[PDB]
RNA sequence: AGCACAGUCUUAACGAUGGAUGUCUUGGUUCCUACAGCGAUGAAGGCCGCAGCAAAAUGCGAUACGCAAUGAAAAUUGCAGUGACUGAAUCAUCAGAAUGCUGAAUGUAAACUACACCAAUUCCCUGGGAAUAGUGGUACUCCUACAGAAA
RNA sequence: UUUGUUUUGUAGCAAUAGUAAUUCGUAAUUAUCCGAAGUGGUAAGGACUAUCCUUGAAAAAAGGAGGGAACGGCUUUGUGCUUUGCUACUCUUAAUACUUGUAUG
RNA sequence: UUGUGUUGAAGCGAAAUACGUGAGUUUUCGUGGAACAUCUCCCUAGUGCAGAUCUUGGUGGAAGUAGCAACUAUUCAAAUGAGAACUUUGAAGACUGAAGUGGAGAAGGGUUUCUUGUCAACUGUGAUUGAACAAGAGUUAGCCGCUCCUAAGGGAUAGCUGAAAAGUGUUUAAAGGGGUCCCCGUCUCAAAAGGGAAACAGGUUGAUAUUCCUGUGCCAAUAGUAUUAUGAGUUAGAUGGUAACAUAUAUAUAAAUGAACUCCUUUACAUAGGCUUUACACUCGGGGUGCGUUUUCUUUGCACUUUACCU
RNA sequence: UAAAGCUAAAUAUAUGUAGGAGACCGAUAGCAAACAAGUACCGUGAGGGAAAGAUGAAAUAGUACUCAGGAAUGAGCAAU
RNA sequence: GAUGUUAGGAGGGCAAAUCCGCCGAAUUUAAGCAUAUAAUUAAGCGGAAGAAAAGAAAAUAACUAUGAUUCCUUUAGUAACGGCGAGUGAACAAGGACCAGCUCAAACGGUUAAUCCUUCGUUUGGUGCAAACCUUUCGACGGAAUUGUCGUU
């Protein structure tokens, strides 16, 4: 015979995520000092839409602690969060819809 | 028509007055060549020969003019060093090559090879 | 139908696959790969076979001008060390 | 390295090889003053202004140039309103 | 094409000036010609 | 000026077409002998050019069907012109000079004659005049010495 | 200086360039060149509405901003700083003339 | 070994009161124009053709036959020429006909382009024609494009595998820049329809034109001193407006300070539907400029009437 | 006397170059190529790949002249 | 170690008939076919010379013994291997060509690294018209080297 279908899925010649209009990938903040020992805010300026996933991304402004400026981060959003809003990520950081804790 | 020796060791700067006028004479003979006329053209072979002959003699006058401000010195530039093929410039000299250790030399040398005759 | 499998098919054979090859001035160099198919230029190989002795035979050496080795040939026989020259008149 | 022989750099003699003769050479001084000549292929505007302007002292509103498929360069070169084309074309025959 | 590389272009002006016949002085004392449409030089 | 029927077939003589046969051979083939590499000092190979009239092949590299030097030794010729009446015309040898763009190609690229950086460079007379957008160098790996920064 | 009413223009390029009909050394001159509209054929722009389990690309390059390291001169003491007299001032656009490689392309 | 050849050898065509039984041998004539045989004996082999849909080349009957059938259609007269149904000119009749055998188009082709000359072959008929042949000539850019940027992606570096060839491309980048010590940062290629410095009109050639000429502009770049001017703001920087809003018209509306460090915006973006504006396109009647039947009638049938980049 | 190393000779050479030969082939043969041959030409490409020698002693004897033809050409009382 | 637009040098590629490594089939034969054979070949990758490679016994023999390697005649289509089928297949001795043998590892110089290399200048004489080339050694400096060079076998 010849190679089948599902074997040739993984050759990824065009079987490859077209992927040329996604946003960026979905990722947390990544850990920190701050984060591991009390609350940041960070406030989430837009909420978009990746064409591959269903779910939609937020576009997180927070502000970087060991320079001047801010960072950007795609967060996959919550049901029920908005624009303008503060998310507070970290130990210390309250309960909320959206907020980021230690499990 | 011009020859080796009567240019051979006259002035450089003159050589290039006249090498420069005898270019322009030669894009005067294009001019002709270009109108209508073709008489003047057979005499351009012997022109080119002759600024051949002139130039070969020109470059190796700078040639010394240019080697001798440098010669010996044990370091000779990239096109002054010998130019030898690769493998001949790369092996081992003779005399390094025929180099023996001391205890070789001294048996030959206190002791060596020699002829005989058999009766 | 119409662009079927002969002229019509034909009649679309527009832009060309391989180049000029400055390595070799063969219309084999592959435009899209960016590789001699006669020799492989951009590797540093000149990519011969022994199964086609014909390739071999019309581009091995000789075959061209040889501006330096057929020079340096008859030298051997001479032995001239570099430099000199024959005695003047 | 050194070299020994003067520099293969393409002068003059050697850019310039000989103007046109073409009746459109001749015409286009004749009706609207412009000049023609032929250079080697190697050769740019400004070496060609350079070598126009060092022979002779026409002024140059702009050289203009040309490939040929003869493996030269064509070249139209000008005046301005201080000089005369006609005295050009009678000079250089 | 009207729009052509440099390299191409001298290429077509050489073998335009290849496809000439021999003078009739040198005759006096050829078969590598071609015709534009007949058979094209590949390039 | 007159006579044959036509067509088809056969024979002979002379021709047409064709290129066999024979005779030629600056070619090949096989064997023997001897020498053997080339290249960053830039090879093989590929382009591009070079002659008065010059397409190919051959030869040559901006000194471009050839320069210098050495031996022989006066023609090149198709026309032109060029030459002694021997470094001169032509051969042979070929050691000096020169050897374009590429190509392992090696500053970055390449269906670009594109783009860099560092010495602006080079020539002239033996301290003054010019050309200039114009000359060289700068790959990767490794070896031997050198250096200044480090734990 | 404002408001109204009358003369000029094919709003300025604009006619003189082009174009067109009769005479006319065989080169010329002429005057026209106007009131207006009507259809919606093709393009672009604008403001919208609607559709997506489809949300419909990047850099080169350019611009704006928060903030504020530094801001009037001449000479004068000591070591960029306190100080003595006069206060004329400084830049945005355009250049003009000499040195640098020749300073357009 | 021993012979023939320029007083004509080999070969070839025809032949012979020739020989043999036969492969063949030997002679004659003609042609041929330079070599040939040896049967005295022997050695040697790429040594004997009617076929193999044998190979190569040449030639036949078919046969002056099949056929020279899409694209409505040609005619008169003249010129050139040795020669004209298919070269040119004039007249006519027609076609392409708004989605054109029309202009510009890119890939691809490469001189087929232009002028002059020419017809050996080709132009399946003719041909004086021609995309044929021959000699010359022709392609002009700061503003049109490439060149620059990045995408799908390609190659390469660091490594890591593999005998190498090659496979993948940060998998423990110490990778150039910036400003004045620190910050950022693999390289390179890949679009002549994506992004993008700035040009229009008239004219000109046998062949090039937003490239050549004239005129008018536009964009990018431009290093060190002394003169100017304009305008601003000032002895380190404005105006009103209840507001929105707007704010400098010198040759040009330039004249409202500014580092490191950052945050934005332009570039920069789908489809469908209708509405609207504008240019262009077309069109209507009467004012300024030309032709026509008119046996039967005409304010008759109609035709020619402009304004780029730049504010 | 292994787990280290060097070493000329005699030996092989369908490559290249340069010589010399042959009971070899004599242009459908012999190398594909006696020649302008790995050329012309074909395939996008890897590759495939021909055909083609002979006047004469001498063209430094290559057809002069005339006639008929537009010319090609033909003929001659002409010509090497 | 990192770095050098530090000084001085090398490697890359072409070319293969002979030569040296690696990788590595199948057609075929066995009248089928699978081990076997083709073949340790063809193809592929890499590496040198005028020759290369092998070469100085951790050899052979069992004799009255030989004495590096290579090649030729022979051993010999033999011993042996093999669906013991097809097929495959050496070695010793013998006769010859040629014939050269050698040095690193430890001992010792420690009453003296006794060694090696780089650079910079001087001279000891020479064949070439010349260019260049063969010889020349006073050194000095900078290093490398005791984590071991040379002398000593």
């Amino acid at each position: 015979g010849r190679v089948i279908r599902g074997q040739r899925k993984g050759r990824g010649s065009i079987f490859k995520s077209h992927n040329h209009h996604r946003k960026g990938a979905a990722k947390l903040r990544h850990l920190d000092y701050c984060e591991k020992k009390g609350y940041i805010k960070g406030l989430v300026k837009d909420i978009i839409h990746d064409p591959g996933r269903g779910a939609p991304l937020a576009k997180v402004i927070f502000k970087r602690t060991e320079k001047y400026g801010k960072k950007e981060e795609l967060i996959i959003a919550s049901e029920g969060m908005f624009t303008g809003q503060y998310i507070s990520c970290g130990t210390k950081a309250p309960l909320s819809v959206g907020n980021i804790l230690p499990i | 028509n011009v020859k080796a020796y009567e240019l051979r060791t006259l002035k450089k700067k003159e050589l290039l007055d006249k090498l420069d006028e005898l270019k322009k004479e030669l894009s005067g003979l294009r001019i002709s060549k270009a109108l209508g006329n073709s008489a003047k053209n057979s005499k351009i072979h012997g022109v080119r020969k002759n600024v051949a002959r002139v130039l070969t003699v020109y470059n190796q006058k700078r040639k010394m003019e240019l080697r001798q401000l440098y010669k010996n010195k044990k370091f000779k530039p990239y096109n002054l060093r010998k130019k030898l093929t690769k493998n001949k410039r790369l092996q081992l000299s003779p005399k390094q090559k025929a180099a023996m250790t001391l205890r070789q030399k001294k048996k030959v040398q206190n002791f060596p090879q020699r002829k005989y005759l058999v009766v | 139908g119409k662009a079927g499998k002969g002229t019509g098919s034909f009649g679309k054979r527009n832009g060309k696959t391989h180049f000029l090859c400055l390595r070799c001035g063969k219309r084999s160099y592959h435009l899209q790969k960016k590789k001699c198919a006669s020799c492989g230029y951009p590797s540093a190989k000149k990519r011969r076979f022994n199964w086609s002795v014909k390739a071999k035979r019309r581009n091995t050496t000789g075959t061209g001008r040889c501006r330096y080795i057929k020079t340096l040939r008859r030298k051997l026989k001479n032995k001239f060390t570099e430099g000199s020259t024959p005695k003047p008149k | 390295i050194v070299k020994s022989c003067h520099s293969k750099t393409l002068d003059k003699y050697g850019l310039i090889k000989y103007p046109l003769t073409s009746e459109k050479a001749m015409k286009k001084i004749e009706e609207i003053n412009t000049l023609v000549f032929m250079c080697d292929k190697r050769a740019n505007k400004k070496n060609i202004k350079k070598s126009v302007k060092n022979l002779f002292g026409i002024e140059c509103d702009k050289v203009n140039v040309l490939n040929t498929l003869n493996g030269d360069k064509k070249a139209y070169v000008r005046l301005s309103g201080e000089h005369d084309a006609l005295e050009v074309a009678n000079k250089i025959g | 094409g009207s729009i052509k590389r440099f390299r191409l272009k001298q290429r077509l002006g050489k073998c335009r000036r290849q496809n000439r016949p021999v003078p009739h002085w040198y005759r006096l004392k050829n078969t590598k010609r071609r015709h534009w449409r007949r058979t094209k030089l590949g390039l």
